[PDB]
């Protein structure tokens, strides 16, 4: 299902294929067990709805009633709760999400799968003391997951050691090149080091990997804005306007 | 010969080919000395560093005084074609071909490299004379080949075994590509290959047991295709160093801007970058930009420019932010945006002040008038008047300027002409700029040299001596145009001269169709006036003068307020004079003609003085007082035949008098 | 005097007479767009797949200039 | 770049009338030690652009003796309380 996820690019194609799974799609009832080949009582068709409609942030449909249906069947599923916690994070709802993730840590202490968002939240939160809790704890597990090298980078950034924290971000990206979110964080720590030149290419790579990155455009627009190039930055800010028109800050 | 391209900081397979050649030359066992022209075409592109600013500077040093062959792509097919041309080049070509066959293993590669460092390359000349016992030629480090081989030696000891395997996997890939080529069929058997191959293959120390299984190691790795091949990571088809890529790109853009090259091969290969070498090689972005302008794509030009100026600024420690805007300012002026270019330029001034560096201010000032030269209508909008710059740059310094004074005086000459100053001053001002431009190298400063020709041709044409203009126009370059002024401006300029000729040959249909294009084209000011002047002349020929008369006055009235162009004011005024006298009423123009006569008598431009004389003669003959007109024309007939293009009018009036 | 091109959900508006470029988004997908005096009329994409479903309550958007908010038709 | 003085004419007339801070780039930053590379000489900066080949050339040159210079200083065998760094300093004084 994932490799079928990555091939999808836009929401309209999500609706294109979603219909195909409904009208002209059926499972081999011989191989599958009974009471399962039904599309309405399937599971990854439901798990389909939860992942694709929200990772791409597409228009939700047949999404609610499936959601609580999965909570009833899978009350103890760690992956579901983190995704459910992720949904609160994606809606800029940080207090509720913190409660959601806190169950994950207590229930599942060893999961370097979605805690990148947790440390991302905690950085916004402050409580460097709580952040120093995670960095010591997460690094103790192993230092080869993509997340564990971004968890610690946040803690080092909060303490104003950018020249060290900058290195960990590059380490975190090297392990898994798909984590493009580290690129913008890479550039930010350059800005606080008063090396604007090094910063500009940094955000720039982030938008080559995927043009539809609101964060990358905004971070690059700022770096020119810090300099007296008010107009040379108008293009970057202008480009970012299309991505999230519905923001007061931009 | 095509394939994926990747930048490599290691020994490219192309590099070994030179190392193949240098081995034969220094060995002196075969008596084969590779011609010097061959080396200078191969090694020289690998020589590092040229630099090329995007705009704001054109071929200020890139142009070679001697025309050089294009750099060679790293394919055996292209390399062999260089040696193949000679009648005895087959012997040299086979020498390379045999060595590539003898080198069947990574160890054999090492045998070549160990041989050169131990014996061929030597630290210095002082040990040449003591090494007269050497049977092979010895190399000095500082020499042309010596410095290259030192770099190649460095690039081999620089890496681990991981890089050496990539050399051999790529070379065999590189060698086998030439195998399925028509030329290889032409060289399937050449007997000399076996002779040269056996020369170095000797002393193998085993031929019965290891060679049975040595082949097995080679073949098993190779794609024998008997079974499924051993699975290995995808390997690039071609490897080039950064410096080699610099030469091929620079030559391509220069060739594009204005021994055969392979445009398709270069372009195809440049499209397969892993997007990381593009960061290491920012110039790939601008190569699309120059291509982008050719087809007049707006957004595709912009992103490329922004792409280029983001990677360049970070890579170079010096602040080039003050340079990015000017290029963007040029780009806007390229699409006649003009006003948007104005805003772009102002913040460039502020940035220059913060850097607090003097040398960049000269660059920013020189761009000002270059922009205003194209668009003189914008002079009032700048925060500095044009005359302030000329006064400033004339006394800028006495050293570290070189080209500034050459730039400085030409602007004064243009202003002096437009201000219709006395010819004595204009001649002197152009004299200064002519002397300073020619004193230094004119070939290298191709832009200013062309500008000199344009001014001089224009200057002497205004005086009415086409004979002088005829000599200089042969030096004017066509289709070259200039930077920051569109890309089809040359096409438009050539077309206008066609329309004027068409008007002379009474081809009213063609010129009529062109005026339709006029009202919806984006044109430069100098172009705009010509078409504006073209329309009024066309309307005169048709016969309708009520429209033209209302049209000519609007032009000249706006030819004195918006732009203080006196020369174009004169040309429009006399057209109105023609319109009046042609309609049997030129008496109204008597106040207008006289006020110009005495005015231009002081100026002393004979062409101006003579033309008004003919108009004065023509009005006097449509009155019925041709008697005195004949008397006046008789006394001045001597001095009016000096100007060619008025002779046709002058001659025609003569039969009228008879 | 601006030249406008309409994508599926994004409109690019390039100043030709004077000025630079602007770009605007839209609340939902657009089937087609029709020019009218001082603005554009945009009709929603009806169906895509092969089920055929469509909306009828409101599918037309009126905009005068890119910066101002859209308007709703009246019938 | 004749500077108006390389011109023989104007240079003749003048005689008669008389009567860079460095900042790191991304590629400079490596992954292992957070200290960025600092170029040793202006030759390694190519028109202000750090040549990547020269950078890695110096890096290889620094590490190559590092394996050889390992046993210096801290390492001490057992049964010899005196590390080898001073084995050669006493050896130097022995002949000298």
């Amino acid at each position: 299902w994932l490799e079928l996820m990555d091939c999808l690019q836009k929401v309209d194609d999500a609706l294109l294929l979603n219909n195909y799974l409904y009208q002209n799609f059926q499972f081999k009832f011989s191989e599958n067990l009974g009471s399962q080949r039904t599309i309405e009582f399937n599971i990854m068709i439901k798990f389909f709805k939860l992942k694709v409609f929200e990772e791409l942030n597409g228009q939700l449909e047949d999404y609610f009633e499936d959601l609580e249906f999965l909570l009833q069947v899978f009350p103890n599923f760690t992956f579901l709760k983190a995704y459910n916690a992720t949904i609160s994070y994606n809606n800029l709802d940080y207090v509720t999400a913190e409660s959601r993730f806190d169950d994950i840590v207590k229930q599942d202490p060893y999961r370097l799968n979605d805690l990148e968002t947790y440390s991302n939240i905690l950085y916004v939160m402050q409580k460097n003391s709580k952040l120093a809790y995670l960095a010591q704890f997460v690094s103790q597990i192993d230092r080869f997951r993509p997340e564990t090298c971004c968890i610690i980078a946040n803690y080092y950034s909060a303490r104003q050691e950018h020249e060290k924290s900058i290195m960990y971000f590059r380490r975190a990206l090297t392990l898994d090149k798909k984590t493009t979110n580290a690129w913008t964080l890479m550039g930010h720590e350059f800005v606080e080091l008063s090396n604007s030149h090094a910063a500009i290419e940094c955000y720039r790579r982030a938008v080559d990997i995927c043009p539809r990155d609101f964060k990358a455009w905004f971070g690059l627009g700022q770096a020119y804005a810090l300099l007296d190039m008010h107009l040379y930055s108008l293009y970057y800010f202008q480009k970012a306007c299309t991505l999230k028109p519905w923001d007061r800050r931009i | 010969k095509y394939g994926p391209l990747g930048i490599t900081n290691f020994i490219t397979p192309y590099d070994l080919c030179i190392l193949i050649l240098i081995h034969a030359h220094c060995s002196q066992d075969n008596g084969i000395s590779v011609p010097t022209a061959v080396f200078l075409r191969l090694i020289s592109p690998t020589r590092p560093s040229l630099e090329w600013n995007p705009l704001l500077k054109d071929n200020s040093n890139l142009r070679s005084s001697s025309i050089v062959p294009p750099p060679v792509l790293p394919i055996l097919d292209n390399i062999i074609r260089i040696l193949l041309d000679d009648k005895d080049g087959n012997k040299i070509a086979l020498t390379l071909m045999g060595y590539l066959e003898a080198i069947n293993g990574l160890d054999s590669i090492n045998r070549l490299m160990m041989d050169l460092e131990k014996n061929c390359l030597v630290n210095n000349y002082r040990s040449m004379k003591m090494r007269t016992t050497s049977t092979r030629r010895q190399m000095t480090r500082a020499s042309f080949l010596g410095t290259f081989l030192s770099t190649c030696i460095r690039k081999y000891q620089i890496g681990d075994f991981e890089m050496r395997e990539t050399i051999w996997i790529n070379l065999q890939n590189f060698k086998t590509v030439f195998k399925h080529t028509p030329l290889w069929l032409r060289f399937k058997d050449n007997v000399h290959i076996q002779k040269v191959k056996n020369c170095l293959l000797a002393n193998d120390e085993i031929s019965v047991e290891d060679q049975q299984m040595v082949e097995f190691f080679q073949h098993f790795n190779n794609g024998n295709d008997a079974d499924s091949k051993t699975m290995n990571e995808e390997n690039y088809g071609t490897l080039i160093s950064i410096q080699h890529l610099q030469s091929i790109v620079n030559r391509q853009i220069v060739n594009w801007l204005d021994y055969e090259e392979q445009s398709g091969l270069v372009f195809d290969l440049l499209d397969t970058l892993s997007l990381n070498d593009a960061t290491k090689f920012p110039l790939i972005f601008i190569l699309k930009y120059l291509e982008a302008i050719k087809e007049n794509s707006y957004q595709t030009a912009l992103d490329s420019l922004h792409n280029y100026f983001d990677y360049k600024s970070t890579g170079n420690s010096q602040n080039y932010f003050h340079i990015s805007l000017l290029s963007l300012a040029t780009f806007h002026s390229s699409f006649n945006e003009c006003d948007a270019a104005i805003n772009s330029f102002e913040e460039a001034t502020r940035i220059a002040r913060e850097n607090k560096d003097m040398e960049t201010l000269n660059l920013i000032m020189i761009w000002i008038i270059n922009f205003i030269e194209v668009h003189p209508e914008y002079a009032n909008r700048f925060y500095i008047t044009v005359e302030q710059i000329i006064k400033y740059l004339k006394n800028s310094s006495d050293v570290e300027d070189a080209n500034i004074f050459s730039n400085a005086y030409k602007f004064e000459t243009l202003l002096s002409m437009v201000k219709e100053s006395k010819t004595a001053e204009v001649s002197s001002s152009l004299l200064k700029f002519m002397a300073i431009t020619l004193q230094n190298v004119p070939s290298q400063n191709f832009d200013l040299f062309q500008s000199l020709v344009s001014y001089e041709v224009k200057f002497w044409k205004e005086l009415g001596y086409e004979s002088i203009s005829d000599v200089y126009e042969k030096f004017l370059s066509k289709t070259s145009s200039s930077s920051l002024r569109n890309y089809d401006s040359s096409i438009i300029n050539q077309d206008i001269k066609v329309a004027f000729k068409a008007l002379e040959e009474d081809d009213f249909l063609k010129v009529k169709q062109y005026l339709l294009k006029s009202e919806s084209l984006e044109l430069d000011y100098d172009q705009k006036i010509n078409l504006k002047y073209l329309r009024v002349k066309y309307l005169v020929k048709i016969g309708d003068y009520d429209l033209s008369m209302r049209l000519i006055n609007q032009y000249v009235k706006e030819c004195c307020e918006e732009v203080a162009d006196s020369n174009w004011r004169f040309k429009f005024e006399i057209e109105s004079i023609n319109v009046l006298l042609l309609s049997d009423v030129g008496i109204r123009s008597l106040p207008k003609i006289i006020k110009l006569i005495d005015e231009y008598k002081e100026i002393g431009n004979p062409l101006r003085c003579v033309i008004l004389l003919l108009k004065l003669c023509e009005v006097l003959i449509q009155v019925g007082k041709s008697m005195e007109a004949e008397c006046l024309i008789s006394c001045n007939l001597s001095t009016i035949l000096e100007f060619p293009f008025v002779r046709k009018k002058t001659d025609e009036l003569l039969e009228s008098l008879s | 005097d601006c030249f406008v091109v309409v994508l599926s959900d994004i409109a690019h508006v390039y100043m030709l007479k004077n000025g630079g470029s602007t770009t605007v988004c839209f609340p939902f997908q657009i089937g087609n767009a029709f020019w009218y005096a001082n603005g554009v009329i945009l009709e929603r994409e009806t169906s895509a797949s092969k089920p055929i479903e469509f909306d009828l309550k409101h599918k037309y958007i009126t905009l005068t200039d890119p910066m101002a908010p859209f308007g709703l038709i009246s019938i | 770049a004749r500077a108006l003085r390389d011109i023989s004419l104007f240079n003749d007339i003048r005689k008669d009338q008389n009567s860079v801070k460095y900042i790191p780039s991304l590629s400079a930053y490596n992954v292992f030690n957070e200290f960025p590379y600092y170029p040793t000489s202006a030759s390694q900066l190519l028109d202000g652009k750090l040549d990547e080949f020269l950078m890695l050339s110096e890096q290889y040159k620094s590490r190559l003796p590092k394996i050889r210079k390992l046993g210096w200083n801290r390492f001490k065998p057992i049964g010899i309380n005196k590390t080898m760094y001073e084995l050669e300093m006493l050896r130097s004084r022995a002949r000298a």
